[PDB]
């Protein structure tokens, strides 16, 4: 296959170079199965039972009982597939453009097929983990002009049925007034059996700064971020409690748990960049060449996710 | 206790042979013909061994050796003597090669 | 059946693109397997 | 000039995603078809990113694009070849879609080509996707999409 396709070869040779999603660092190793779907559905069933009414004394002779409901939930998760085009150079073409120390022309912004096909891949990969958190695909950095997406497709902020929520205009540099809605939404957390598992924090820079200043007089050698910790810790039966920022988030603060149980993410086996058989050529030294990526499979029970919002003005 | 000296003898010379053919194998033929999968699918080791060289005969002598040296087209039933100078013409050919 | 594997020569277009996503996995494996978190 | 001759004094930091498109050396169109029709021309003045017309001489030269509108609309130039002084004509049978200079505005609103080979509001020939998004002090940049002549 090599010797008859040269790009195949290209990318075999610079697809070690792709650094690894920073969305990782979200997950657990046991939170991530890969799933063997391009575009469709995923489907399952839960069962839950409940009680209609309060229970029947047995006394003496009766025939009417009070009833236990049963009901039943079928659960489906969405799987869509996007693509893009690139140009490029020719692979016979690139001797009339190597320069002293570079390839390609800057005049026309045209460059090899290896280094295009990395930086095609970088933007996307970023793309794609700016879906998993906010859940949404927009280029504009106003959010506006999204992909209509099907339902069923949801990330880890807009999540619906979780606990959220917003720290006024007035108190937005407050840190005891954040910390208060922090406290709320943690009491309102329904974790419940699950609550032994490690828990995941995820805040933006702004707030981050915030948390490191010591916790208020002060008390020495106690930060707000340590105080946080302990609070989670009390629901969390004593386990470990991470934080992570990132810049993607804005006056967001993200709580959820580690566990599979509660939040499992199955994305596609080809979720991530990959390139495509077709490539476009003609007379002159211009091709194109198209990459494939798959997005969708975030699955999480509801009331476990802790959204804050600090509005801002 | 030398009778069995030279069994060992023997042994260590078709072990040596084997794994020659086998790593020459692996990176000539192809990667579905490993020992561990065609183990897994069921074959002794003389019957992987020998279809290992029948696929290399395949691959680098011409069929017209093969039907005119060998006497049949087939490699499929000419192991033996007839099987040896078959993958010594297939080395000499990934010698030249 | 990955690319990392240098004796891996794949025959077609279906069994590159396979290759790449059991590279994408063990990739992410081997990641989850050095992670060191900041546990403070 | 397509691409800014003056060079940088500082590296870009590669580290953001959105809004790195709305820039004047962006050639083509945002969605571009493998099945379109592509001409060069001799380019008489700057036409890049404007509708273009086509100029006879006296005879002695071939004939050439120049910027332009009107009834006498025939492409739209999306690249140029500063070297070769050819200019890249999508014709007006072919339809386009991309970024094109904006007479100095809101989605849905009709636009028609100028003597100068620039678009502004209401014959139609293409739709404003966007809104006017500003470059320079008076090159103004709108997304929009062509879809030939119809009155």
């Amino acid at each position: 296959l090599f010797d008859e396709n040269y790009y195949a070869k290209a990318v075999a040779n610079i697809i070690g170079e792709v650094k690894d999603p920073i969305m990782y660092k979200w997950f657990s190793p046991d939170q991530i199965e890969d799933v063997d779907l391009q575009m469709g559905y995923q489907k399952t069933v839960k069962w839950d039972a409940f009680l209609n009414a309060n229970p029947t004394t047995i006394a003496n002779e009766v025939n009417t009982i009070s009833t236990i409901g049963f009901s039943s939930e079928v659960v489906r998760l969405n799987y869509l597939k996007l693509q893009y085009k690139f140009r490029h150079l020719k692979q016979t073409s690139e001797k009339f453009y190597t320069s002293d120390s570079y390839i390609g022309d800057i005049n026309n912004n045209l460059l090899p097929f290896a280094q295009a096909y990395k930086l095609a891949s970088s933007e996307i990969i970023k793309l794609i983990n700016h879906f998993v958190l906010t859940g949404t695909v927009s280029i504009q950095k106003d959010g506006k002009n999204q992909k209509r997406l099907l339902p069923n497709m949801y990330g880890l902020l807009n999540m619906p049925e979780q606990i959220k929520e917003e720290v006024a205009s007035g108190d937005k540099d407050k840190m005891d007034k954040i910390f208060e809605k922090i406290e709320a939404g943690l009491s309102k957390l329904e974790l419940g059996d699950e609550f032994s598992t490690p828990m995941m924090v995820i805040v933006d820079p702004a707030t981050s700064l915030k948390l490191v200043k010591p916790y208020a007089a002060a008390s020495s050698c106690e930060k707000w971020e340590d105080v946080l910790i302990q609070t989670i810790k009390a629901i969390n039966n004593r386990e470990d409690v991470y934080i992570e920022t990132s810049n993607l988030l804005k006056h967001k603060i993200l709580i959820y748990p580690l566990n599979s149980e509660l939040i499992k993410f199955k994305p596609s086996k080809y979720m991530l960049p990959t390139p495509n058989e077709q490539v476009d050529k003609d007379s002159t030294d211009v091709a194109h060449s198209y990459i494939d990526f798959v997005l969708g499979g975030l699955l999480a029970t509801r009331k476990t996710i802790l959204q804050v919002n600090i509005k801002q003005s | 206790v030398e009778e069995r000296e030279r069994i060992e003898k023997q042994l260590l010379l078709e072990a040596e042979r084997i794994n020659e053919i086998d790593t020459l194998a692996k990176a000539h033929l192809s990667n579905h013909f490993n020992k561990e999968v065609l183990l897994a699918k069921g074959y002794t080791l003389k019957d992987i061994m020998q279809a290992q060289r029948r696929e290399l005969v395949r691959k680098f002598v011409p069929i017209e050796q093969i039907k005119a040296i060998a006497k049949v087209s087939d490699i499929s039933h000419i192991d033996g003597e007839i099987l040896e100078q078959l993958v010594s013409l297939a080395k000499v050919n990934i010698k030249l090669r | 059946a990955s690319l990392l594997d240098s004796n891996f020569v794949p025959i077609n277009f279906t069994e590159f693109v396979q290759a790449i996503s059991n590279t994408y996995k063990q990739r992410r494996i081997q990641f989850y397997e050095n992670l060191k978190r900041h546990k403070r | 000039m397509k691409n800014p001759q003056q060079d940088s004094g500082l590296l870009s930091n590669s580290i953001d995603f959105r809004d790195q498109n709305l820039i004047f050396s962006n050639s083509g169109g945002v969605c571009t078809s493998s099945k379109d029709k592509i001409e060069n021309y001799p380019a008489k003045g700057y036409p890049y990113k404007r509708g273009v017309k086509l100029s006879f001489g006296d005879g002695t030269t071939e004939l050439e694009v120049e910027a332009g509108g009107g009834d006498d609309l025939y492409g739209v130039c999306s690249d140029i070849d500063e070297f070769s002084g050819m200019a890249t004509v999508i014709p007006i049978t072919n339809n386009f879609t991309g970024y094109l200079t904006l007479k100095k505005v809101n989605p849905g609103d009709k636009l028609n080509f100028n003597q100068h080979g620039e678009l502004e509001k209401v014959s139609v020939n293409a739709i404003a996707l966007s809104k006017a998004h500003k470059l320079t002090e008076d090159l103004f940049i709108v997304l929009a999409s062509v879809f030939g002549n119809r009155a």
